[PDB]
RNA sequence: AUCAGCUUGUUGGUGGGGUGAUGGCCUACCAAGGCGACGACGGGUAGCCGGCCUGAGAGGGUGACCGGCCACACUGGGAC
RNA sequence: GUGAGGGAUGACGGCCUUCGGGUUGUAAACCUCUUUCAGCACAGACGAAGCGCAAGUGACGGUAUGUGCAGAAGAAGGACCGGCCAACUACGUGCCAGCAGCCGCGGUAAUACGUAGGGUCCGAGCGUUGUCCGGAAUUACUGGGCGUAAAGAGCUCGUAGGUGGUUUGUCGCGUUGUUCGUGAAAACUCACAGCUUAACUGUGGGCGUGCGGGCGAUACGGGCAGACUAGAGUACUGCAG
RNA sequence: AGUAACUGACGCUGAGGAGCGAAAGCGUGGGGAGCGAACAGGAUUAGAUACCCUGGUAGUCCACGCCGUAAACGGUGGGUA
RNA sequence: UCGAAGGUGGGAUCGGCGAUUGGGACGAAGUCGUAACAAGGUAGCCGUACCGGAAGGUGCGGCUGGAUC
RNA sequence: GCAUUC
């Protein structure tokens, strides 16, 4: 079955990332739109919107691609999982690329990137990371 | 893959087969 | 494997097999021992290779060979054994180190003098 | 233990003036023996080896104690190369050699060793002691009027004193403002060839 | 002037009725130590013909390695044909830690602090091209930034800010030298 | 597990005994429990640790000296 | 520490050779210069704000360490030199005698055998054997695989276990912050000091990843109490085999 | 498949375990045309314990059990996006 | 009463030797065939059964990891 | 149709 929708959510926008996809869409949950807000002010992708489905919302995600049609997001990675699920403190905190990447952490304080979760000196639990 | 890796495993099993044939009733009487 | 089967059954390693078995953990072994002869190595290569059969402290009986160019070893002698495989013998894995107890060094060495037991000459 | 064979023959090996006034190297500038002229296949690891032999060669420092040079660099705080490198322009023989009381390093170091030397008044024959900032280097007085001292008092000129040393007075007093940075260095070494050596 | 090094030379054969017919490969990479490296794969029947033609083919693929200071820009897993070579960059004074093949590349590269490992296949030619796809990996941060949209201080760390402010220090410190 | 069942003072209760002290520690009676594939019960090996060696690290190996605990003192049992 | 400076178109002798010579080699001889460590003399401890206060008392010890004297004087070996892996030639035996960690070298022209000359790496040590880690991502948590290379159970059902769609509230167990207690000394590491330097030793930080107590956060995992229909199942109407 | 009438996460997988599991084979009782291990002859060949020919018994078939293997193969575990 | 050592008894379990006997590995230039690799001269292989100095042959079912058309 | 071996 669906067993990781966050998984879900970053597979579907790499999938769409490789084949050139100007939209994405997804079933909706607040954890995927505050990652999806995430992405939007780290840059990685162009906008979000939430739609109406028959049953439930939509998450409509828009890719950026530069001129010449260069992908914005290079790689993604889902690394806290169902069972090995992976926990950081305020000084341990993942570096992704050397720093060039975000790494997205689920924190008390809310939803936070490396670089935020280090200057508030709080950990929590490393969801995926984006370069 | 080559059926060379099978007819070394064939050669063994046939061995053992006759073998357990000839001893059939020597294992009999010495397992008793 | 899935982290699930790792925590439950986890990683074994490969075993080790222990070499060199009959010096049961020492260096060197004394031994006596009870033939001298020699003996042909495999097919390539072709010569008479000097090998005693050497009875060890350890109460394991051992093949061992002879290194250098001439020896006085005889049924009886008292010979110190150590580690050394020699890949044309086929079931040799022990040399008898020259120098040592009853075993003389060769005669007329002048290099690798250490490996062969002779005094450095004055 | 000292090396005390041909001092020639390692410079010709190693292409490059160790004591740098020597006619021979000049004359013969290939390495020693028959082969000496032999084309020698290229490796890196010949080369890596050859810039430590000309660094150990140099200062004439044996190879266990150059590893612990090595260490003790890689271990502080600034590069390793640059480290190692002042560790060895720090030895007592050579900072003598550096002042100019010296002809060569290996007289350099008979002279410290045989104790001719005091460092901040207390008499020092180490010559592989490292000198620190402020260090102050004098001569006893028995060794003031020797015939080789002598000498060196009046042939300054041989080679320049580099900026962290100084000879103050004809007493030939040598004081050390600081240890020398990389650039206040001038050897002719490849310094980060050793650096890799030891990586092996 | 061109640094040129010469991986490795293989004797390969065709068989004929008449028997085997030699011949020499080489791998030869050509760079400037400024950052521009090319490979080069050469066949000929002679060796210093192979050479030739390997240096022919790796000035027709020079490309351009990041290099932040004397450095790589940041850690990249590059594999090509079995060759996996992992790349990380390495504090000032570190120098080359890499096996032979990679060696080669970075050195013509110009890389002089770097640390790498081979964790596939050892072929020279395979190990060389897994080291080639790791080094087209490496992104510029002024490239980061202009793909993000993000400014600079927003999208690199602090520290590799300012190794970049020193090494434009020291290409200005050449410049003036080399311009007076 | 090429060791699957083990346990009857054994698991629990009350009245006594015992100890510096709690407690099947012991004892009489009463209840029929207790422990086990989160490997009970067996078999093999071994004093444990601060540390040490190696290693990029994770890890692997190891426990000489020095320092802390434990155990024993020809073998087995016992108390004063 | 077994010496330092100088020293020629470069001796003798040894070993190669294209008989030109070339190597050893600035090496040596010789010519001056300093005696560290050993040697022979003469001084001579600290450890003791101690102990006994009766006034004597240091096992180490006439040791360490100072000051004089004589003279390069007494002081270098071991392994390796086919590729890895730094360092090559001649002669002697020719599948023999032997070498070898692996691949492999010996069959009367061997840089691999033995010796010699030369060379290289180390040095009061150098090699060998044994043992453990590394290289070995070769048990792979970091960090591997299963169409044909070793590897998908012959196929299902299902027990323990593992895992869990969307959403509201709540707990604060996991997670996270902070503070306190503890994590002996030594070791390790940073700094600084003391032994002539170093090893070594001492002092002050850090380290001691942990665990326990108090207090803070509630995104995520989990517990608890609800809601929802997209997953799952049922009903009804058709249909193919 | 259509319709969403109904339940409201009841799902997925599954160590052990249980069931099913080609052909051959085994037990008892039937049946036995054709085919056909073994077994005979004939031929071929140096030999021919084979291939080819003529025959031919178990078996192949049925009833009820057992057995639990196959290149049981898509040499590819199951679920989901 | 409890109780070391000792005695008796029937078993567990771990090994050593053992006339004889089974296969395994390796060894030089031995004997007998030629089973596999080409359609290997009867395509090979898998499970099973019976048979034969030996490789192996044959039946039944299966596979292509089988040539020619 | 038959055609073993080096
Ligand atoms: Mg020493
Ligand atoms: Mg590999
Ligand atoms: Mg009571
Ligand atoms: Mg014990
Ligand atoms: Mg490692
Ligand atoms: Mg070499
Ligand atoms: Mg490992
Ligand atoms: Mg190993
Ligand atoms: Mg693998
Ligand atoms: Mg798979
Ligand atoms: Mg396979
Ligand atoms: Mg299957
Ligand atoms: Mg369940
Ligand atoms: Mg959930
Ligand atoms: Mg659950
Ligand atoms: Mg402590
Ligand atoms: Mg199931
Ligand atoms: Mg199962
Ligand atoms: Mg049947
Ligand atoms: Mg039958
Ligand atoms: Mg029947
Ligand atoms: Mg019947
Ligand atoms: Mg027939
Ligand atoms: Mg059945
Ligand atoms: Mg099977
Ligand atoms: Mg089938
Ligand atoms: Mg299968
Ligand atoms: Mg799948
Ligand atoms: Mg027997
Ligand atoms: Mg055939
Ligand atoms: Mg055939
Ligand atoms: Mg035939
Ligand atoms: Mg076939
Ligand atoms: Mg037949
Ligand atoms: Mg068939
Ligand atoms: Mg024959």
């Amino acid at each position: 079955t669906m067993t990781d929708p966050i998984a879900d959510f970053l597979t579907r926008l790499r999938n769409a990332n490789s084949a050139y996809h100007d939209e994405v869409t997804l079933p909706h949950s607040k954890l995927k739109a505050n990652i999806a807000e995430i992405l939007k002010r780290e840059g990685y992708i162009s906008d979000y919107r939430t739609e109406d489905a028959r049953v439930g919302k939509s998450l409509v995600v828009q890719l950026k691609y530069g001129p010449s049609r260069e992908r914005s997001i290079a790689g993604l990675r889902r690394v806290s999982k169902p069972g090995l699920r992976v926990y950081a403190k305020s000084t341990n905190l993942p570096r992704v690329l050397g720093g060039l990447g975000v790494a997205i952490i689920s924190t008390s304080s809310g939803l936070l990137t490396d670089r935020q979760a280090a200057r508030q000196g709080v950990g929590g639990e490393v969801l995926a990371y984006v370069w | 893959g080559s059926v060379i890796k099978k007819r070394r495993k064939r050669m063994s099993k046939k061995k053992h087969r006759k073998l357990l044939r000839r001893t059939r009733v020597q294992r009999r009487k010495l397992g008793k | 494997p899935t982290i699930q089967q790792l925590v439950r059954k986890g990683r074994r390693d490969k075993i080790a097999k222990v070499k060199t078995a009959a010096l049961k953990g020492s260096p060197q072994r004394r031994g006596v021992c009870t033939r001298v002869y020699t003996t042909t190595p495999k097919k390539p290569n072709s010569a008479l290779r000097k090998v005693a059969r050497v009875k060890l402290t350890s109460q394991v009986e051992v093949t061992a060979y002879i290194p250098g160019e001439g020896h006085n070893l005889q049924e009886h002698s008292m010979v110190l054994v150590r580690g050394g495989r020699v890949k044309d013998l086929p079931g040799v894995r022990y040399k008898i180190i020259r120098g040592s107890l009853d075993t003389q060094g060769v005669k007329n060495r002048k290099q690798a003098r250490s490996r062969y037991g002779a005094k450095k000459e004055k | 233990a000292r090396y005390t064979g041909p001092a020639t023959r390692k410079s010709r090996r190693l292409g490059v003036d160790l004591v740098g006034g020597d006619q021979s190297f000049e004359k013969r500038p290939y390495p020693p023996g028959q082969h000496g002229r032999a084309r020698i296949k290229e490796s890196e690891y010949r080369q890596q080896l050859q810039e430590k032999q000309k660094a150990r060669f140099s200062y004439g420092v044996m190879e266990k104690q150059f590893r612990r040079y090595y260490e003790e660099a890689n271990r502080q705080p600034g590069k390793t190369g640059d480290n190692l490198l002042r560790i060895l322009e720090s030895r007592l023989d050579n900072v003598v050699y550096r002042a100019g009381l010296a002809r060569t390093r290996r007289m350099a170091r008979q002279l410290v060793s045989h104790g001719h030397f005091l460092v901040n008044g207390v008499k020092v024959d180490i010559p592989s002691y490292r000198v620190s900032q402020y260090d102050i280097i004098d001569v006893k007085e028995k060794s003031l009027n020797t015939l080789p001292f002598q000498i060196a008092r009046e042939t300054a000129g041989e080679r320049p004193i580099p900026s962290w040393l100084q000879v103050v007075g004809e007493r030939q007093r040598i004081l050390v403002h600081q240890l020398p940075e990389r650039a206040q260095i001038d050897v002719p070494l490849t310094e980060q060839l050793i650096v890799e050596l030891y990586s092996k | 002037n061109y640094i040129e090094r010469v991986v490795s030379i293989n004797r390969v054969s065709k068989v004929v009725k008449g028997g085997r017919r030699f011949s020499f490969t080489a791998l030869v990479i050509v760079g400037d130590g400024k950052g521009m490296v090319g490979v080069g794969y050469g066949k000929a029947k002679e060796v210093p013909a192979a050479i030739a033609k390997g240096v022919e083919e790796a000035r027709k693929n020079f490309f351009r390695v990041p290099l932040i200071g004397s450095t790589i820009t940041h850690p990249v897993q590059g594999e090509a044909a079995a060759g996996v070579v992992m790349l990380r960059p390495a504090s000032p004074g570190t120098g080359v830690i890499a096996g032979g093949a990679a060696r080669a590349v970075l050195e013509c590269a110009g890389v002089h602090d770097i640390l790498a490992k081979s964790l596939g296949s050892d072929n020279a030619i395979n190990v060389v091209h897994a080291t080639v796809a790791a080094l087209k990996l490496l992104q510029r941060p002024e490239e980061v930034a202009a793909r993000r949209g993000l400014p600079i201080e927003d999208v690199a760390p602090a520290g590799m800010l300012k190794a970049r402010r020193e090494s434009e220090a020291l290409a200005a410190a050449a410049a003036r030298e080399g311009s007076a």
